[PDB]
């Protein structure tokens, strides 16, 4: 199938700062990847981006009914949906599972946690190793869980320490040489 | 409790 | 400096395939999409549906608008087609692998457009078409797409796996290999 493709994208975006104290709403229109127009709450009207949006900028900005709808979206749309979702999104907490094994590289495999915010630290004989750490960084599993593999270059007790919003105190897993 | 979907306008021919 | 959280209602319409999508994204994960065939809300995790509702009909109305805007925008562009961007493909497990201990292979298909792929799991070169699952097309901040496919499995020394990916940006199908 050689036939040319044509893609329209719309992203209604709600950005939340300090819970819901500050909220930014964007209505963003895209042809392929090309954002051609948007409504930025902070701007308060439509602005043509890649000026294929010129018509849409004028025509939409001349419908003052639309504008008060969109100017209100940060309350009627964003803060509303935040409220609905808060309990099972913002407040979702799932514990990390931690496994240490030699791959030397000593692997600290940290699995199945939510949210993504996490600190994984290696200790050799109780002192934090700040060099020779090879990390995957944060991997999204696409199912509301994350993983990360944090590997220590070794040539004794080695402990992987995990801090995460789900935990009351650090998780540690030891490997004795 | 229901999520609200945001509507969009028709474009200029 | 930066926000605590982003919620995105992401839609697309693709011609000539007549493919629509409507989904909510919270910090990079899908809350739900609307199945355009069943005209139904599909919760990414079952329990979300016990916590909330969405009226699928409103999403079908947005998709009609998106397709009309698309045709208008196709003409306004002088029929500038999309440039295929072929995907990066990675296969990992859910957890550390131990022989005979249940695990999940994840095929991550990333940084591609347009949002059309054929994905097959192959166990020893043979398609696996029961007890696999997938996501819809997830939006990226660069307005490309990603997608995930999953294969629950029992690790063995005897088996090899490939995630086979077809996309118009590639010259041939891409096989990404995993073995114990
Ligand atoms: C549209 O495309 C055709 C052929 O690619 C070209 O000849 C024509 O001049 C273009 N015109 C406009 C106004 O975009
Ligand atoms: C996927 O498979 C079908 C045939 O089964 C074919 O029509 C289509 O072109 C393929 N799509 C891609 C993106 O390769």
């Amino acid at each position: 199938d050689t036939r040319p493709r044509f893609l329209e994208q719309v992203k209604h975006e709600c950005h939340f700062f300090n819970g819901t104290e500050r909220v930014r709403f964007l209505d963003r229109y895209f042809y392929h990847q090309e954002e051609y127009v948007r409504f930025d709450s902070d701007v308060g009207e439509y602005r043509a981006v890649t000026e294929l949006g010129r018509p849409d900028a004028e025509y939409w900005n001349s419908q003052k009914d639309l504008l008060e709808q969109k100017r209100a979206a940060v309350d009627t749309y964003c803060r509303h949906n935040y409220g609905v979702g808060e309990s099972f999104t913002v407040q979702r907490r799932v514990y990390p599972e931690v496994t240490v094994y030699p791959a030397n590289l000593l692997v600290c495999s940290v699995n199945g946690f939510y949210p993504g915010s996490i600190e994984v630290r290696w200790f050799r004989n109780g002192q934090e190793e700040k060099t020779g750490v090879v990390s995957t960084g944060l991997i999204q599993n696409g199912d509301w869980t994350f993983q990360t593999l944090v590997m220590l270059e070794t040539v004794e007790v080695y402990t992987c320490q995990v801090e995460h919003p789900s935990l009351t105190s650090p998780l540690t897993v030891e490997w004795r040489a | 409790a229901g999520f609200a979907g945001e509507q969009g306008p028709a474009g200029e021919p | 400096i930066k926000e605590e959280h982003v919620i995105i209602q992401a839609e697309f319409y693709l011609n000539p395939d007549q493919s629509g999508e409507f989904m909510f994204d919270f910090d990079g994960d899908e809350i739900f999409h609307v199945d355009m065939a069943k005209k139904e809300t599909v919760w990414r995790l079952e329990e979300f549906g016990r916590f909330a509702s969405a009226e699928a009909q409103g999403a079908l109305a947005n998709i009609a608008v998106d397709k009309a805007n698309l045709e208008i925008m196709t003409k306004r562009s002088n029929y500038t087609p999309i440039t295929n961007v072929p995907p990066e493909v990675t296969v990992l497990t859910n957890s550390p692998v131990e022989l005979r201990e249940p695990n999940v292979l994840i095929c991550f298909i990333d940084k591609f457009t347009p949002p059309v792929v054929n994905v097959t799991w192959l166990r020893n070169g043979k398609p696996v078409t029961t007890g696999v699952s997938e996501t819809v097309f997830l939006p990226r901040e660069d307005h490309l797409f990603r997608k995930f496919h999953y294969l629950p499995f029992l690790p063995s020394t005897e088996d090899v796996y490939d995630c086979r990916v077809e996309h118009w940006g590639l010259d041939e199908p891409l096989l990404k290999h995993w073995e114990f």
